[PDB]
């Protein structure tokens, strides 16, 4: 267990530094715990780990409480524990550094095993120049595996079960991507520390440059190609590309690091051009029987189709969609609802079912939803808060005593997310830890914080993520939460990050697919120009988030709302009359509005403010929108 | 095989609402060409209305109906002889409506009075303005030389039934009344003699 | 004898890709070939010319300003380059040489104005008379701008060219795409000699770009794939005829290299048979039309 103790030591090497804040005192603290004390761990804490730490590098009461907690608890479980405890403490946080050290160590150990060095310490630290030279030997591999077919797979649906299918497909694709890397890690005897981060549909990892690891990567790519051709044919694919690098490259010397990842993305594009070999292409071509029926969702005929015009995969997806929202545990097991890469299936189960299945068969992989590897996903659904509301679903949202009963679909995309992942970090601070932390924070806000932001609102999140966000909710709630989210996103990012969204209002009976398509167009309007600005209800209404929140919903809607309620002489009909003049846009209506305002007897400052707003083109669109929002709110 | 072209005009005798948002705004719009925004009559609405009227007259499932308007029945796969295209707001109607600044489509304000509370509920619908003309195009495929005449008679009957009926929309309340003016009936493909054929 | 065939559409076209709700702005060469065969069978002409000497191209977007060919799959802001799908004939050499920049690619994408896509919501009232209900369904259509049109290039001997002229004139009344005979796909077509394309085609470049959606024979496939950048497009659908079977039958699933795919070694195509035990053979064009370019 030299590798095991090495990995444990590298993660625990800076445990002493936290004790100091409350290398030697860390080992002394570790000595208190017997399994951690024995063999390599304490020696690594006291002092491959040192070389890995070098490559990585290139109130007391609170600390004391952290130390007490750490003693109370004291490898995957250890890595999950370490991350929660060290996430918000300085070393890049401590976890980030510890994980990166562990990964680098594991890679170095595998490389040294491949080279079969007689004495690692002496070969590395004797001349004292071999430390510098070892940063020049090609020892690491930057590996990227990307899944092709994400959006098409989620939206290759008929509307019949769309709401369900859209939530299930996005979860299935992310869960499948997790399984992939886990399988790869299982093929390398590595841990999650070696995967720097996972993008939705993407996975970046750091691997040893050993011949065994290279052959493992080639075999895994071949097996994944075969499995994806056997299950989804050309609907989904996976491309894996690796690039060799040295310690200096990981240490951002000469600025090559940000280049090298690009080279990996240069190879990935070459894995998607010549995606299929001739034998696979011939196999796709060589159909024998055309088939007598097809699935209404996949539109495939080779696979056996049930009596409900559903293939087994789509039927599984639709069945698993309620479970992913209801049950936290995800179980990669021999028996389960939807197929996974290696002769396994993904079943969503509770804690009792997860324990039953993992003790039943040894090869069961368990993932925990928002809590066994932990996966982060947003499944906020107000309808599930009550049983009858759960039965109603979307219909429960439009059950309003007051306000128009309409569903509001928020489809959103973080602006320049790719620019943020390409040049969002200055070349001065370009490094592995930060690029992993920035992605992890973005994932956490979308997968974890999003549930707290939306808490208390009648909103159901179809899917999350910085790539694409889809929520269906009551319209007044969807707008308010969309504004809350923009303010939170700027705070979370401390600025420099903007989110563009399209908001649409639809009757509950109206089809989800149509809601998704129309709202996609609204999001597109906002995205093409004025990317920070949101588009609400119509193509005509595109507004900056601050404009929508204050210059419309605060400066204009609130006065009008308080005025109408106070006035016994006014009503929706007066507001409709005002709207008709504003909508016509004739110069005479400006004059006719003034006559109506004088007759109306509304407070003078409001009277003048309305008059001024009508004359300004920007204010009038806000005045129209503010009146329309008020009419939707006032209407029973 | 022969193809016979029937090019003509549809005159709107009462406002037409083929159909196919903001509060206090028309609640039902009409079908309009996306680039030109002109109102159009879909080639499926005319085909369906003619088929339904011919079914009511004949009776659907009759062989004449299936051969005129196509059928996908098991063992009775028949191509539709009648290929009715979308009718476009005519250039002449555009010129006349542009003079006098007449809008192509007019909003109609209606309401329903409840039998319980006697409370009116307002609706606004868009109807193509009366006096509008659509250039309608029809193609007949001569699958059988011996059934052309009867088919044309059927066509005539349907058109006659349509002239005393309405096109798509709330036509039982005064909407969609139309008139057909058959400009030509010409053979575009083949040597078939279609001079004697008549729709009206 | 390469003849340009420009199509002007009077009514919107459907051009379904997988479902009736969706729509494409163009159609594959096979979809056009299937329409040409169906027409020839109606007009009682010999299919030997079409099946043995006719070479066609996928219908490509055309504008009064320019004629657009498919974007070649050649390694070169990656978003701007990926968003681009069609390049004008004059800018094709510039794109191949790499002289194009991301902003220029954005301008090229903005340059095309093929048309405005839409979704028409129709209803079926067939069950209303039987105590049933109206059934809403959606047809995705695409309306070309008045200057904008779809063109295709057809190559062959004089006999097949004249047969193509006859079939094309009958086809305009027949229409193309889905929901034809229900209001869509009526087009008027011109066949002319094009100086631009024939000059463009008379180039012997180091790379070959597939004008039509095409697939190589098994023996052709082994040489062709080496160093090929390409996009396998599934070609699937139902059989449209009155005599194939009593009920509607799906064709055998076929995979073809997409237009704009670049192969170092040229492969001739083949009219494959996607029929499965029917009263006639359902032909699927997969022949190859090649634009040789220099990179």
């Amino acid at each position: 267990n030299k590798k095991l103790e090495l990995m444990y030591g590298s993660l625990l090497h800076d445990i002493g530094k936290i004790v100091y804040r409350s290398s030697k005192i860390g080992s002394q603290f570790l000595n208190k715990f017997k399994p951690f004390q024995l063999s390599g761990i304490v020696d690594s804490v006291s002092y491959i780990t040192y070389i890995a730490d070098n490559i990585a590098s290139g109130t007391s009461s609170q600390y004391a409480a952290l130390v007490n907690k750490m003693t109370d608890d004291l490898f995957s479980s250890l890595l999950q524990w370490t991350e929660s405890l060290w996430s918000y403490i300085p070393s890049v946080s401590l976890y980030d550094h510890s994980k990166i050290t562990c990964a680098i160590a594991s890679c170095i150990y595998d490389y040294l095993t491949e080279m079969n060095c007689v004495n690692y310490r002496k070969e590395l630290f004797s001349p004292y120049e071999k430390t510098k030279q070892f940063y020049q030997e090609d020892v690491f591999l930057l590996v990227s595996l990307d899944m092709s077919g994400i959006q098409d797979f989620i939206y290759n649906i008929s509307g019949s079960k769309a709401l369900k299918s859209l939530r299930s497909r996005s979860f299935y694709l992310e869960t499948m991507l997790e399984s992939l890397v886990d399988d790869l890690l299982s093929d390398l005897e590595l841990s999650r520390a070696n995967l720097l981060y996972t993008g939705g549909g993407h996975a970046y990892l750091l691997l040893p440059n050993t011949e065994r690891a290279r052959d493992v990567l080639a075999s895994f790519e071949g097996e994944m190609k075969e499995w994806f051709i056997k299950i989804f044919k050309t609907d989904l694919s996976v491309a894996i590309a690796y690039k060799a690098c040295t310690g200096e490259d990981l240490m951002n010397s000469n600025g090559t690091y940000s280049d090298l990842w690009q080279t990996v993305s240069r190879k990935l594009s070459d894995k998607k051009a010549h995606k299929y070999s001739l034998n696979e292409i011939k196999l796709f071509n060589s159909t024998i029987h055309a088939g007598t029926q097809e699935c209404k969702e996949c539109l495939r005929s080779d696979i056996d189709i049930s009596e409900d015009s559903l293939c087994k995969i789509c039927e599984g997806i639709i069945a698993i969609s309620n479970d992913l929202r209801d049950y936290s545990f995800f179980v990669v097991s021999p028996e389960g609802k939807v197929p996974l890469p290696r002769n396994r299936y993904l079943s969503v189960e509770n804690q009792d079912g997860a324990e039953r299945k993992i003790k039943m068969n040894k090869e069961t992989r368990i993932y925990s939803k928002n809590q066994v590897t932990n996966l982060w996903m947003c499944d906020y659904d107000f309808s599930t808060l009550n049983p009858e509301t759960k039965k109603q679903g979307i219909a429960s949202y439009v059950n309003r005593e007051v306000g128009i009963p309409r569903l509001g679909v928020l489809r959103a995309d973080i602006d320049n997310l790719g620019t943020t992942f390409i040049k969002g970090i200055p070349e001065q601070y370009r490094s592995i830890s930060r690029t992993a932390t920035l992605s992890r924070q973005l994932s956490m806000f979308f997968k974890f914080e999003l549930s707290n932001i939306l808490k208390g609102a009648r909103i159901s999140v179809i899917y999350s993520g910085g790539d694409d966000l889809f929520l269906i909710g009551a319209w007044d709630d969807v707008i308010s939460k969309a504004l809350v989210l923009r303010k939170a996103f700027t705070r979370f990012s401390a600025g420099k990050l903007t989110f563009s969204a399209g908001i649409g209002m639809y009757p509950v009976k109206y089809p989800i697919s149509k809601m998704a398509s129309e709202t996609g167009v609204l999001e597109d309007l906002a995205k093409r120009g004025e990317k920070n600005q949101v588009a609400l209800w119509n193509d005509s209404k595109v507004f900056g988030w601050s404009q929508l929140e204050e210059q419309i919903l605060k400066e204009k809607m609130i006065p009008l709302q308080e005025a109408l309620t106070n006035s016994q002489e006014h009503g929706k009909s007066f507001l409709y009359k005002m709207l008709e003049l504003l909508r016509n846009e004739d110069q005479i209506n400006i004059a006719r509005l003034a006559y109506l305002l004088a007759r109306s007897s509304l407070s003078e400052e409001l009277t003048q403010s309305i008059f001024a707003w009508s004359q300004n083109k920007q204010q009038k669109v806000e005045l129209i929108t503010a009146i329309e929002y008020l009419v939707y709110q006032i209407r029973e | 095989y022969s193809k016979i072209r029937i090019v003509g005009k549809i005159d709107v005798l009462t406002g037409l609402h083929i159909g196919g948002s903001m509060i206090g705004a028309i609640a039902s719009p009409v079908v309009r060409d996306p680039y030109s925004r002109l109102p159009i009559i879909p080639g499926s609405s005319i085909k369906g209305k003619m088929r339904s009227l011919l079914a009511k007259h004949i009776g659907q499932d009759a062989p004449e109906i299936l051969r005129l308007f196509g059928s996908s029945q098991k063992g009775a796969i028949q191509s539709s002889r009648l290929q009715i295209s979308d009718a476009f707001f005519s250039k002449a109607s555009q010129e006349e409506f542009d003079k006098k600044d007449l809008a192509y489509t007019e909003t109609k304000f209606e309401n329903t009075i409840s039998r319980l509370t006697a409370v009116a509920n307002p609706r606004q619908i868009e109807r193509v303005t009366r006096g509008a003309s659509f250039d309608f195009h029809i193609i007949y495929n001569v699958e059988n030389i011996n059934e052309v005449m009867a088919d044309f008679e059927n066509i005539k009957t349907a058109i006659h039934l349509l002239e005393n009926d309405y096109l798509g929309g709330g036509g039982t309340r005064g909407n969609g009344r139309i008139r057909f003016v058959i400009d030509s009936i010409d053979t575009v493909v083949g040597d078939f003699d279609s001079s004697n054929l008549s729709i009206k | 004898v390469v003849k340009l065939v420009k199509l002007t559409f009077k009514s919107p076209v459907h051009f379904g890709m997988k479902r009736l709700s969706d729509s494409n702005h163009t159609i594959a060469a096979d979809t056009l070939f299937s329409a040409l065969i169906i027409e020839a069978l109606q007009q009682q002409l010999e299919l030997s010319h079409l099946l043995n000497n006719l070479v066609i191209t996928d219908l490509f977007p055309y504008n009064k300003t320019s004629y657009f060919l498919p974007k070649p799959l050649i390694r070169i802001g990656y978003k701007a380059f990926k968003k681009l799908t069609y390049i004008p004939v004059e800018n094709y050499s510039e794109y191949l040489r790499g002289e194009i920049d991301s902003l220029e690619a954005s301008k090229i994408a903005e340059s095309l104005n093929l048309g405005k896509a839409s979704l028409s919501t129709k209803v079926s009232l067939q069950a209303v008379d039987h105590n049933g209900e109206s059934e809403p369904y959606s047809v995705g259509n695409f309306t070309f701008y008045p200057e904008s049109g779809l063109y295709f290039l057809a190559k062959g001997n004089a006999d097949t060219i004249g047969q193509l002229e006859i079939l094309m004139h009958a086809l305009q009344y027949s229409g193309i795409g889905g929901k034809r005979s229900a209001g869509y796909g009526q087009f008027r077509c011109t066949i002319e000699d094009s100086g631009k394309f024939d000059s463009l085609l008379s180039q012997t470049g180091n790379i070959a770009i597939l004008l039509s959606s095409a697939m190589a024979s098994d023996e052709e496939l082994v040489d062709c794939l080496e160093d090929a950048r390409y996009l396998l497009k599934k070609r699937t659908g139902f059989v449209q005829s009155k005599t194939y079977a009593d009920q509607l039958v799906k064709k055998k699933d076929f995979y073809a290299f997409s237009a704009g795919s670049t192969f170092y070694q040229k492969f001739n195509g083949k009219i494959f048979d996607v029929s499965d035990n029917g009263r006639h053979s359902v032909y699927r064009y997969a022949k190859a039309f090649w634009l040789e370019g220099k990179i």
